[PDB]
RNA sequence: CGGGCCCCGAACGGCGGCCCGACAAUAAAAACAAAUGGAGUAAGAAUGAUCAGAA
């Protein structure tokens, strides 16, 4: 399972990409990926805010990535 | 400055525009975006590098035939996302739309059928006229803000055309199509920015083939810069430069003090 | 899965623009690039991962067949 | 799974860093965090309302402590 | 499973009156009836089933303390 | 999976024909009287055979007050 | 009514059923959404129905930007 | 108007309404009557009110 | 029209019940009405005052009447 | 019709002090000059137009009797 | 109601009004109608009719 | 008719767009440019669209002399 | 009954030796707002500072001699918040709130801006930002009551002499423009103002015996409401306190009560 | 049941046809702590080269 999740996610967080994340009521967050697991991930903007994934929506990098 | 240039040209055909020097008028005239129309070519025809302009992103969406339709776009910055789709037969079968999304605000180009060629072509225009009306009833609804960069091919008013008695039976001057725009201008609530900046005659953008009409300026607004009621406060300056002209119809420029994102 | 999977994978086979309708109620262009049991990747410009439980619909732009 | 999570609230409640909660609806909280677990957790504030994991969007500390 | 269970037996035993508030915002109120792993049963006037996933959080009308 | 509450008072309120209002997530009021649940569907009897999710209601809300097992 | 101002405005507010906060000359405010109008009162669906006066209305703020 | 539609429903199922003076004093009671210029209040005394000085009629229930 | 107001406070004058008529201001008016027309009720206050209509706001009378 | 303008009348005529009250409560003094439809002239030191729908109620300092 | 209005306007009386809300509004009467006085105090500051409690002249006519 | 004078002085003074300052019988200052008007309702135009109604307007102040 | 009190103490040390706990104890009220704590928040645990009969709260500033707030309740606030998200605000703890059945209400305390140009530059920052956050603040249904010392007039009336304060900060265009924003276009009013169109009543005036004796007050406190309250409004007075705290208390009274 | 729509009488009434009463869908809002006081409150233009006011 997640077999796709991981590598996106990791990516993501390596190449520190200030990504923009959409929740489920339409406010939109914004902040570097610091890290992550299976049901919580973590910005590194100045608040340190952490937000679960069950409430989140989408998840729009900045930038276009590559897959590894 | 905060100054955010909006660069309209109906081309009827990019090969001939490019051929006369539009894609390189273009790459030195400065512009955040350009909503060209009327591109008569595949997407895989606009994706050669001759047409792509360096420092922007080219976005287009063309008909099932190339020469039928097709619609260009071209943005200096990545803009947020791009859509091609309105949902009639009318648009999405013929390419004539294409729609880019920014901060609170939406560039796009617009296409209507211009209906001078045959009776099809006018049943078509009207089909696709209460499609689109339909369309903006429905978009009102939206709290984003919008720009819709399109040739109408439908004289709004008096001023919008000269000796509009005689032009009173071509199409662009019915009836029913000032009645479909001016409810669009209307009770819509949307707005334009050429008449908003500058309630003067003789600004045209369309003309026949013959030079009488060139000379004469007996031409058409078939350019039209539908702006949501929202920006109509911020526009800021227009124009029609009618000697650089490449095509029947004249490159529209309209430049806002609004900056995107 | 049994039908979810095939109608995807037909789907990413064509690259058929499709329009992902989030559960608030917005609308999302584009056309998957890929997706798993959790996640779908809509490429548009930049690579939008959505998710499963956040998703309402998944209709195609034109008609296909599995 | 759920390796993150568990430190990071462990923390934040041990600490008893002021937090201010946000529900999926919109809403808002505060108060410290008292005690949490699977698919529940339990506010430290003037009052001590149960609220469920499942229902939280975000989880700000009033100031931004370390892992 | 660690909280859950003594917060809500507890809840139960002393029947204190609390109003439970539902994720879409709507108000609640009654006695603690019963409760199970996906449902609880909240008797005001009428006894209504409330389910779970429905709810935002629960607020007990008197300061308790866990066993 | 296993549960002790849910089914018999679901049942009973089938049996006893009893008009329930069921409360959906999103604030909107069903009525009708329930044919037959499952594990992740109700139906509704009111007229049409509405078949209610689970997931989506939030409160099973009674007309009468029924004795429990 | 000569120009009628107030009926397209009421229309539009209606039809997108947009959240209103329509004050009163009293002072409190009354939250809701326009459901119908006619000369003389105003229908705001909060849960119950309002009949709120014309006459009583000081300033109608919408919360949310309409666009017209 | 809408006004007669809904002071007659109110009449009718006699729902407890809470109106709202111009003065802001919150009323309490049922509507026994009611026409173009005033209105009959069912209260304990029945407190006749013109109709060019009301603010909100609300039901205290749905 | 006007059907209503007519036959109630021809009958409190007939009866001369005490009204306390309570302006749009929150003054008390206590008195009996005298006579009524259009845009004017004449109380019996000792002074017998000349009322308006658009200023009066309730007319209660202090022992319930019958209509 | 029937009493508001037979009244102002005899007021005038009589030159009774009355005694006007704002719909806002402020005490007003002075004769009444001239009637009018919709305003009134009430001369005290400084003769000042009153409008009517201002008006709460006219006071006359003196008992008066209709005709 | 008007010819008092009128004369108050073309002697150019020094006219003060309270307003409903008890506001001691001061300035010349500059033009009037219905449901509208034009008050010329610096600025044209209209005054609507039904807002309008007592006109005080500073001197009869 | 019944605007003779005040339907030109609105118009005047949309048509210049001067900021203008409505007080309220209550008394709450509004500041604000007006964007419409008609019989008895004026559109300000703020930070928040507001709809004033003409029936509850006392004075309206502009702050510059037209 | 319903009765609120203001007093920015400047200091609760100071306060505590003018005896304004005790003139607290004995001022019956229902809430109390005190402002500029100038402790930390394990400084105000001291039973001391606890009234009897009242709740303690009180948030802290980073610095304690950079500012605090406190609030004392009768009755058991539903729930009480602090911070707005400005780095002004929550770095300082200049905004404490409690919330009540219905009402909730809040301790505000903007900075003086007086002591030098980098304080009117926070001022007018906090000013933006509050005004905005305020306007996030609108549709809300929950009534509020931002009693506060706002170091701003709002008209000549709340401050003599105005010709000669024009250019000295607290009077100055800029703050009171965004006052009356903040009042008039958003529907805000005032308890005081409303009930009392009385000049003369200032709160905050110079320590220096001299201005006491001529009375150069200066109104720096309000009891910003929203426009549900407005109409509840009892009277407000105050009182010529003996020199107990710059800011003179600020007492007001409603009409509508409170609950839990 | 009762709102929105068109239909029809003489700015003013109202009746039939209907639809809906859960928006064939906001490219997304750094966040909705939770949906009768009452007999009545009005301090001073730093100065018209000169104001008679009626049945």
């Amino acid at each position: 399972g997640h077999s796709l999740q991981d590598p996106y996610l990791n990516t993501l967080r390596k190449e520190r990409v200030p990504v923009s994340i959409y929740l489920v009521n339409g406010i939109k967050l914004q902040g570097q990926i610091e890290s992550f697991d299976q049901f919580v991930i973590l910005l590194k903007n100045t608040v340190s805010q952490m937000v679960y994934k069950h409430a989140i929506s989408t998840v729009v990098p900045s930038r276009p990535v590559r897959l590894p | 400055g905060p100054a955010m240039r909006i660069i309209s040209v109906n081309v009827n055909g990019i090969q001939a525009a490019a051929e006369r020097g539009l894609l390189s008028w273009l790459q030195a005239q400065n512009a955040d975006v350009i909503c060209l129309q009327d591109t008569r070519a595949s997407a895989f025809d606009l994706d050669d590098p001759s047409f792509q302009l360096d420092g922007y992103f080219l976005y287009a969406c063309d008909a099932e035939l190339p020469e039928q339709g097709g619609v260009a776009l071209y943005s200096r910055l990545q803009p947020k996302a791009v859509i091609s789709g309105l949902g009639f037969e009318t648009a999405d079968r013929y390419g004539r739309y294409l729609q880019a999304d920014f901060d609170k605000v939406s560039i796009a180009t617009l296409l209507l059928p211009s209906g001078q060629s045959g009776d099809e072509s006018l049943n078509q225009k009207f089909k696709f006229m209460d499609d689109f009306t339909h369309y903006l009833s429905k978009q009102r609804r939206k709290r984003r803000e919008y720009i819709y960069c399109g040739s109408l091919y439908v004289a709004h008013q008096k001023m919008d055309v000269k000796n509009w008695r005689e032009c009173q039976q071509m199409p662009g001057f019915l009836a029913p199509e000032r009645a479909w725009l001016d409810e669009v201008f209307g009770n819509l609530g949307y707005a334009d920015a050429l008449r908003e900046v500058s309630r003067e005659g003789d600004q045209f953008s369309w003309w026949p083939d013959s030079e009488q009409a060139e000379m004469l300026n007996l031409g058409w607004r078939f350019d039209y810069q539908v702006l949501t009621p929202g920006l109509r406060r911020f526009v800021r300056n227009a124009k029609l430069p009618r000697q650089p002209r490449f095509s029947q119809h004249a490159p529209l420029i309209v430049d806002y003090d609004w900056q995107l994102s």
